[PDB]
RNA sequence: GGACUUUUACUUUGAAAAAAUUAGAGUGUUCAAAGCAGGCGUAUUGCUCGAAUAUAUUAGCAUGGAAUAAUAGAAUAGGACG
RNA sequence: GGAUAGUGGCCUACCAUGGUUUCAACGGGUAACGGGGAAUAAGGGUUCGAUUCCGGAGAGGGAGCCUGAGAAACGGCUACCACAUCCAAGGAAGGCAGCAGGCGCGCAAAUUACCCAAUCCUAAUUCAGGGAGGUAGUGACAAUAAAUAACGAUACAGGGCCCAUUCGGGUCUUGUAAUUGGAAUGAGUACAAUGUAAAUACCUUAACGAGGAACAAUUGGAGGGCAAGUCUGGUGCCAGCAGCCGCGGUAAUUCCAGCUCCAAUAGCGUAUAUUAAAGUUGUUGCAGUUAAAAAGCUCGUAGUUGAACUUUGGGCCCGGUUGGCCG
């Protein structure tokens, strides 16, 4: 008699699950971003139906709706706010025209590569979880970050890991006492 | 239809068939990294056409 | 590490308004043995059987089995 | 026109048409008659657990030629007797009469499937385990 | 100055309307599902924004409207106004 | 009039003969507690709601009643019925649809653990008590986040802004490997301290922990629908597959296998139910000459529906909403 944790399911399935041009272009979104599995690509496809769906609800209402203004706006100083929409695109007849990219190309992951610090998208990934990076004062291993824009230039190496300084690793520190207590004695 | 038809030969075609142990090869990739290989595959290189752009063609052609 | 803090004007009031399990783990108050939960449960149920005083009953047990 | 009453007030009357004409839907008469609680074999149930009574090789129906490797199960809860087929190869082996095995639907909605005639049901587990646990050896059939 | 629906249906606005949940505002739980938290500053004795909002009307209550659709009235005048 | 706390056919006396019903009474069925709500997502709808909140009901079945403000109470009593325990056979004693646990049932559901620290409740009451509650256990019910690898060197191909008479190779760069090279990390493991009522685990963090046969991803498929094989071997209308259409009788693209390949991926398959797909329930929105379907015909009560018309047109006043012009 606990109040109930409620909770939702971030993705979408396709409606046919056989097409041939529909699992090449998410096989290509999957190489070009360094994605895991069609889940994450999915994941994003239903923000956007999300988004698209509350902006038509917006778009049938009358222009200076107090409802329109407000959510119409909030919507759009969100989607400024992560780098989805552009410094000016900001009508909601713009969001409308949306796609994914737009938001796969706001991962932390795809800002590692973006800005130097990777060299790969899969570089980049394997850095982010194995704990070096930082955005601000926080360590962030989830390669789905989506990095805001003003959070953009505080992206880089840990206070901690060998590419931060505070030491080397204990892949490399073994290298170190290997060759101390052998040929050194 | 008949019921009582000869149960005899259940398994018949499983049983006579030659046991071929599979071979052993690499391990691939699971995870974001076999997809990364499907993708540098599947077209980057472009190493199967006819115009058809094969994925698993047989032997010779 | 975030967490909370108290300062009290003489640990006198400390000791008055601290929840114990906090003076345990300062050595301020004594860690107390008690019988586990379901034996001492047990033993109120056995002491509802009886009705005054025990051990005059105890007589009661002992004025037999001289048998 | 159309044959329809259009009244603003004709509600009552469209109501009960339409509730009149719902008991030719195959699947709303069958859900109000509990269909599946009286006729089936099942008690409605997903799956039935039941005892293998003999073993039936039936013949397939025409173009195909075969034989098809069934049992004759009772069912635990009903007590109703039930012919069910044996899925892959040679599993006939892995199921000895008298064997208590788990049943499951053919997928058809009750109709029977392919060449099969009759039989509207298939074995899952024979005395606890799996088929496919069988066929494929993962496991072994639990030693009686 | 305060009070007519002959009698309705219909339609507008509003009140009265539990939270959870649904939609949605705000908030970097490291992302997220969530949660309703939090945010500043000397961190020496402090300061401070929040915890919106929208939403069944079937029926009732209050209300603005009188098109549509019903309905009542003087004919053996036993009619209206004084 | 009696009764109740009180209204009242609640009950009684007398007196009337009424009351409900095709606008479906009454009865039968419900695998029926109602609601907040849930699934499905053009809209309209369809299906579900035992179950976290509210309300109801019950405490094996019925009825009775004691105490009390409050009970027709069941971890109160009395009795019957059904169960059912102990006995010295005289007798006594019980109601897990509380928490754990057992049996039974079945396709179907976890520990006879810890604690009042939190939330709140009770009492004469800060203290006592609380299987309310909370802690841990079990737990692939659902849900979120997302490791299973990352980056370079050599050797052929490669495409190759070139430099070309004749590898005359510019300087790159993609993929490839019985080839090497160092870097990284938590899955674990573990001092501590953190957490906690005490512990567990999470967060943090010393000492450890990644080179293949490991820290080895799986489940379904590869004739069509439908994404991927005319590859090899086996079988020979047999064994089997196949939701549907189909496939197998000696060259099987469909079975049994090896190889390869596709799909989804810590998840995937199967059965059942349900929704969309279904304008195949049709108000929106179906169909009825021959495809399923106009009653042989007319009358006709309920119902549904029902021509037109009665204040139009004109003249003034007051003040709002969005509009381009300037900062
Ligand atoms: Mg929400
Ligand atoms: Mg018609
Ligand atoms: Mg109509
Ligand atoms: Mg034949
Ligand atoms: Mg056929
Ligand atoms: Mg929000
Ligand atoms: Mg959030
Ligand atoms: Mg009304
Ligand atoms: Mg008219
Ligand atoms: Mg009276
Ligand atoms: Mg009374
Ligand atoms: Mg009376
Ligand atoms: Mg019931
Ligand atoms: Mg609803
Ligand atoms: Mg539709
Ligand atoms: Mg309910
Ligand atoms: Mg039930
Ligand atoms: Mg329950
Ligand atoms: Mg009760
Ligand atoms: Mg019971
Ligand atoms: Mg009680
Ligand atoms: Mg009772
Ligand atoms: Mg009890
Ligand atoms: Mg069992
Ligand atoms: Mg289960
Ligand atoms: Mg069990
Ligand atoms: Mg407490
Ligand atoms: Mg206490
Ligand atoms: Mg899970
Ligand atoms: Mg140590
Ligand atoms: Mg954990
Ligand atoms: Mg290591
Ligand atoms: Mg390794
Ligand atoms: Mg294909
Ligand atoms: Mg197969
Ligand atoms: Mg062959
Ligand atoms: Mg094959
Ligand atoms: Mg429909
Ligand atoms: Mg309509
Ligand atoms: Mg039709
Ligand atoms: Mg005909
Ligand atoms: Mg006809
Ligand atoms: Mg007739
Ligand atoms: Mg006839």
């Amino acid at each position: 008699p606990r109040a109930p944790r409620t909770y939702s399911k971030t993705y979408s399935t396709p409606k046919r699950p056989y097409e041939s041009s529909r699992l090449d272009a998410e096989l290509k979104l999957a190489g070009e971003f360094g994605l895991k599995n069609k889940k994450e690509i999915y994941r994003i496809s239903f923000q956007l139906s999300k988004i698209r769906r509350a902006a038509r609800d917006l778009l049938t209402r009358d222009e200076k709706d107090p409802k329109r203004l407000f959510e119409g706006n909030a919507l759009i100083r969100r989607l400024v706010r992560v780098g989805v929409l552009s410094e000016d695109k900001k009508k909601l007849d713009y969001v409308l025209a949306l796609k994914v990219e737009d938001f796969l190309e706001r991962r932390l992951q795809t800002q590692v590569y973006k800005l130097g610090l990777a060299k790969s998208v899969h570089h980049a990934r394997v850095l982010i979880t194995q704990r070096h990076i930082a955005v601000g004062k926080q360590i962030v291993n989830i390669p789905s970050f989506m990095v805001r824009l003003d959070s953009e230039k505080h992206i880089d190496f840990a206070p901690t890991s060998p590419f931060g300084g505070a030491r080397p690793g204990r892949v490399a520190r073994r290298n170190a006492a290997r060759k101390a207590e052998a040929s050194g004695e | 239809a008949k019921v009582h038809g000869s149960l005899a030969r259940a398994g018949k075609v499983k049983s006579q068939t030659p046991k071929v142990e599979k071979t052993e090869k690499p391990k691939k990739p699971k995870g974001r990294a076999y997809k990364r290989l499907l993708y540098t595959r599947r077209f980057v290189n472009v190493t199967l056409v006819n115009g058809k752009r094969r994925m698993n063609p047989g032997p010779s052609v | 590490s975030v967490g909370f803090g108290l300062v009290y004007n003489s640990v006198a009031e400390a000791k008055k308004f601290e929840p114990t399990y906090r003076l345990v783990r300062y050595g301020l108050a004594e860690k107390v043995e008690k019988a586990s939960r379901q034996q001492r449960k047990q033993k109120k149920n056995r002491d509802k059987k009886i009705f005054g005083t025990g051990k005059r009953l105890a007589k009661k047990v002992a004025r037999r089995n001289a048998d | 026109g159309k044959g329809k009453p259009r009244g603003l007030n004709s509600a009552r009357k469209l109501r009960v048409h339409r509730r009149n004409n719902r008991w030719a839907e195959n699947n709303y008469k069958k859900r109000l008659l509990g269909t599946a609680f009286k006729s089936s074999p099942f008690g409605g149930s997903s799956h039935a657990k039941g005892i293998v009574l003999e073993k039936l090789g039936i013949e397939s129906k025409q173009p195909n030629s075969a034989i098809r490797k069934c049992v004759r199960v009772q069912l635990i809860k009903n007590g109703k007797k039930v012919t069910a087929f044996v899925p892959n190869d040679g599993c006939l082996n892995f199921v000895d009469e008298n064997d208590e095995v788990l049943l499951a639907g053919f997928g058809r909605k009750g109709k029977a499937k392919g060449d099969i005639p009759g039989v509207r049901f298939k074995v899952v587990k024979v005395s606890g385990v799996s088929l496919l646990a069988l066929w494929k050896e993962k496991k072994e059939k639990p030693r009686s």
